[PDB]
């Protein structure tokens, strides 16, 4: 017989395609999710200064009372 | 099928890279007279200008 190596009946096609999908956003998403966790750090920091100040004026009392 | 497979995904690895590409942009330009002149061949001429296949 003849035992050499042929495809049997022709192989499959094999692709070529740049395959590149994009994935991604949009602009308007990015400056919406950006302007929004700036605006949450600027208010809670906003009453964290504020509360902060506060306590800082307790400190003005007691080296007030305490000079004497 | 594999390779096929793994070249695309070298064009997804570099190829768009910004740090890659505005590293090399301008350098080696080749004008088409001096690319005859000079004796470049295959992947030079392919590169630059002239539309040469052997």
């Amino acid at each position: 017989v003849k035992q050499d190596m042929p495809p049997v009946g022709g192989y499959g096609p094999i692709d070529y395609k740049r395959n590149l999908p994009r994935r991604g956003l949009s602009g308007y998403s990015m400056f919406a999710v950006g302007i929004g966790a700036l605006l949450f750090g600027y208010w809670s920091m906003m009453r964290w200064n504020r509360e902060r100040r506060r306590l800082q004026i307790e400190d003005f009392e007691a080296r007030i009372a305490l000079m004497p | 099928k594999n390779f096929s497979l793994r070249i695309d995904e070298l064009e997804e690895m570099l190829t768009n890279n910004r740090i890659w590409r505005n590293r090399t942009v301008d350098i080696g330009v080749v004008t088409a007279e001096d690319a005859l002149n000079y004796g470049f061949s295959g992947v030079m001429l392919r590169g630059s200008g002239i539309q040469w296949d052997l």
